[PDB]
């Protein structure tokens, strides 16, 4: 059920004789991509043609391009002067995956830089405090680089960020709209990627409250589109009298959708979070696989390219819609969902930088490696190696372990009764919303390695992109369940 | 020649701010001179919350050479309703901006704030050149996310005509006319005639919208967004899929298909997906069963394991 | 043609 590329017939989308500008796109990208294919060999075969490509992933190739990267950058890396933190993430956590340590001074570094990103008002923004304001989606790749670099010691910045929930959480809810949306920072845009991203910071933290995530729910609800994935946005017609999706089913906006949706599901509010569709969004998801003359790589949206990042945005969300629609059918009352050896496929010919250069790994043939593609590639490729399942046993299992009368302060609500009724409701909330973050696991057995064990990388963690290694010790910190 | 804000007359008063990285940052970024003095300037400008003309000309000195600087694009906003200044000149500037900036979230929201705060009776204008901007690349997401924002907020105020909502229509379907795979397009046809709070819903429009994607399907049977919106349809509108079925058939080997254009192989795996769906309509759960399971045998081999899926669903 | 995610 997961054929590789190799083993299919390739063939272009077919013209039915009326050109357009799409079309001649798509040709040329199948073109790119099959003519890399054809001169690589088949990482499924004991003997390769002589000549040909070997398709090993370039492991120190593309440790030398993280370094690089990573102590000095270009002046045209001014581009992302705002997006700063996400370069430290996108280093650290492929650094994680590639299974490479840094040393202790290093770290240190990595845990100092953030932490002159963070406001004492809340939150982290995209460069220094004294130079940035803070935004939800720094806050987010902020928050995750600490528990991939970080610890509980007085330098390893864990202390920092239990000193600032109460700052952090103000900040939240001075983004809250009373939709459901969340304003990405002061006077900001409002779609799902602010809604993700201040949700598993909240998560993790031990923030969440009711007041936190009124209508949260909805607003997501009402950005999935007639295609079964999520737009950016809803807008609320005048408590509103409708919520309409804003634009197109992307991968970008459906795994953040997917993702917040499933974060709200451990949350034990009343009639919430409302509903999805998750088939037509399991369906989708599928539908955004190449074909074999593509590599069997993801495209983004309808009738688009192909592109490597998506492999972490749209494969990483296949674990979410698949558990959204077994949940679903267990209401009323196995194969992998999606071709993870295709997928591996693309990674390993496709998307890596051609061997003997800058390493890295990209978008698709043609365009340079960066950061962004080397973490987002790694990241899918880790959910098409690894089968993630949430597992319902791991929950009871961590709910049985839960002990609530260990914990940091609750934070302090900006309305009088914006809190959880009283302790045992908060003491729940604080249980189920732990037990279920800690529920993803990797079926023993269900590992596919394409190419070869010398191939493996480390399993990342559905919804959160952090390894669980990372994870686990990171929110008993803030749970302190250690 | 560069010359420094420090030698400037009009700057002298003000002290600049350093960047405040703490001791050997990971990630930094070697700037310009350009770059680092105007931000060790703005620093000391916003520290200080100064709101003049001169603070005013720095953010986009700034934003020129950083289109994604959220921090400074808020600043400007602020500067811009504080001064007073010529919101429909900002807009003129912004016009240029966009074009070259097509994928910056910050130039895509300031002109929503532009907009939302200019307020005008009248929308059409910011329509006319939104439809403009998308000649360059008419996929642009930002883009027809902001065309959504625009008729939405505009309509709410009631400020959107028939009129208006005609040409809107008229417009969409040029779009889909020039590249019937434009998914941006069908997107936008689906917000003007079935999702917006405003669109008519009778037995007629209904025949009408089943003629137009019919009709799309026959002209591209390949095309993934044509299909994607005829089941999203009859979804919608809890319409039986067996009344439409033979326009859909020849695929699986009101408007019908050809007297078949060239390069046109069958079966269309979607045609597929319709005729199993159709059987599940029906009752006929091992005929869907054998559909799905040619399509996971035989005819979309990539989702191998996802019809499969949807065969052991039927059994 | 870059990705922007912010
Ligand atoms: C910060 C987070 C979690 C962001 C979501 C990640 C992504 C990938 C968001 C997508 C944003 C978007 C739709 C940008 C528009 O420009 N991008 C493209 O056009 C790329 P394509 O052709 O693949 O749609
Ligand atoms: O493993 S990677 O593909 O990332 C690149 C790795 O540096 C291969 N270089 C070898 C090392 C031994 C002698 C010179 C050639
Ligand atoms: O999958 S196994 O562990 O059985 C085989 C092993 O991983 C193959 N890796 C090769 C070894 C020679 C250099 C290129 C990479
Ligand atoms: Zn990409």
């Amino acid at each position: 059920f997961t054929p590789s590329v190799y083993s299919l017939v390739s063939k272009p989308l077919p013209s039915n004789s009326r050109p357009s500008a799409t079309l001649d796109e798509q040709a040329e990208t199948e073109d790119l991509i099959s003519q890399l294919f054809d001169l690589t060999a088949d990482p499924n075969a004991l003997v390769s043609e002589h000549g040909k490509r070997y398709s090993g992933l370039r492991k120190q190739e593309h440790t030398q391009f993280l370094a690089s990267s990573f102590f000095q950058l270009p002046g045209k890396f001014v581009s992302l002067d705002a997006s700063r933190p996400w370069l430290v993430f996108w280093t650290v956590h492929s650094l994680d995956l590639l299974g490479v340590a840094l040393d202790q001074g290093t770290k240190d570094r990595v845990v100092s830089t953030l932490l002159h990103f963070l406001s004492p008002k809340g939150g982290f923004g995209g460069g220094p405090a004294n130079s940035q304001i803070p935004h939800l989606l720094p806050t987010y790749a902020s928050v995750c680089s600490l528990a991939i670099a970080g610890n509980d010691s007085s330098t390893g910045g864990w202390k920092d960020l239990a000193a600032a929930r109460q700052s952090i959480y103000e900040f939240f809810m001075r983004c809250k709209r009373p939709d459901g949306g969340f304003v990405v920072c002061e006077g900001g845009e409002v779609d799902v990627r602010g809604t993700y991203c201040l949700l598993v910071v909240a998560t993790l933290l031990d923030i969440i409250t009711p007041e936190l995530l009124h209508n949260v729910d909805k607003f997501v609800s009402a950005c999935q589109t007639y295609e079964g994935g999520f737009a950016c946005a809803s807008f609320p017609f005048p408590e509103p009298s409708c919520r309409v999706s804003m634009a197109e089913a992307h991968g970008g906006y459906t795994s953040c959708s997917l993702n917040s949706h499933f974060l709200l599901t451990s949350v034990p509010l009343p009639s919430f979070p409302l509903s999805i569709d998750a088939n037509a969004a399991l369906r989708w998801t599928v539908l955004q696989q190449g074909e074999p003359i593509e590599g069997g790589g993801f495209r983004g949206r309808t009738n688009k390219l192909v592109d490597g990042c998506y492999s972490w945005w749209v494969g990483g969300g296949a674990p979410v819609a698949e558990e959204l629609v077994r949940r679903e059918k267990s209401r009323k009352v196995i194969p992998p969902i999606f071709n993870r050896v295709a997928l591996q496929e693309f990674t390993l010919v496709a998307a890596q930088q051609d061997p003997g250069s800058t390493g890295g790994l990209r978008d698709k043939p043609g365009k340079r490696p960066d950061q962004y593609h080397t973490c987002n590639n790694l990241s899918g490729l880790s959910i098409a190696q690894h089968k993630m399942s949430h597992s319902p046993s791991t929950v009871s299992s961590n709910r049985l372990k839960f002990d609530a009368s260990k914990g940091l302060p609750a934070v302090k609500p900006v309305a009088p009764g914006g809190g959880w009724k009283n302790e045992d409701e908060r003491q729940n909330a604080r249980r189920e919303i732990w037990a279920n973050a800690l529920g993803w696991i990797e079926e023993e057995g269900g590992e596919i390695i394409v190419g070869g064990k010398d191939n493996r990388i480390n399993t990342t963690t559905p919804v959160f992109n952090i390894l669980g290694l990372r994870l686990k010790p990171f929110i008993n910190y803030f749970y302190c369940q250690e | 020649t560069y010359i420094p804000m420090s030698q400037r007359r009009s700057w002298a008063d003000v002290k600049p701010i350093m960047q405040d990285d703490g001791p050997n940052p990971v990630v930094p970024i070697m700037y310009s001179e350009e770059y680092k003095d105007a931000m060790d300037y703005f620093r000391a400008i916003a520290a200080k919350e100064e709101k003049s003309e001169r603070a005013l000309e720095l953010t986009e000195i700034i934003v020129r050479m950083n289109p994604a600087h959220y921090t400074v694009w808020q600043y400007r906003f602020s500067l811009l309703t504080s001064l007073n200044k010529s919101l429909e000149d900002e807009l003129r500037l912004m016009n240029e901006f966009a074009v070259q900036n097509l994928k910056s979230y910050q130039v895509w929201h300031h002109r929503l704030l532009l907009l939302d705060r200019i307020s005008p009776q009248d929308p059409v204008s910011e329509i006319e050149y939104i439809h403009g901007s998308l000649l360059p690349d008419p996929k642009n997401y930002h883009t027809w996310a902001y065309l959504h924002w625009l008729y939405s907020h505009f309509s709410t105020l009631g400020r959107i005509s028939e009129a208006q909502w005609g040409s809107e229509l008229d417009w969409c379907n040029e779009m889909l006319r020039v590249d019937g795979r434009n998914n941006s397009a069908w997107g936008w046809r689906w917000y003007l005639r079935v999702s917006r709070p405003g669109a008519e819903t009778s037995s007629r429009s209904l025949q009408d919208e089943l003629i137009y994607i019919l009709k799309s399907i026959h002209l591209i049977p390949h095309n993934v967004s044509a299909w994607n919106y005829l089941r999203g349809f009859l979804k919608h509108f809890s319409l039986p899929l067996v009344p439409i079925l033979p326009a859909i058939l020849p695929y699986t080997a009101f408007p019908m298909p050809s007297d078949l254009p060239e390069d046109t192989p069958l079966p269309v795996p979607l045609a597929l997906e319709y005729l199993a769906d159709s059987f599940i309509e029906q009752n006929r759960v091992d005929d869907a069963a054998k559909v799905f399971e040619k399509l996971s045998s035989e005819y979309d081999q990539m989702r191998a394991g996802y019809w499969e899926f949807r065969r052991r669903e039927c059994a | 043609t870059k990705c922007v995610v912010m």
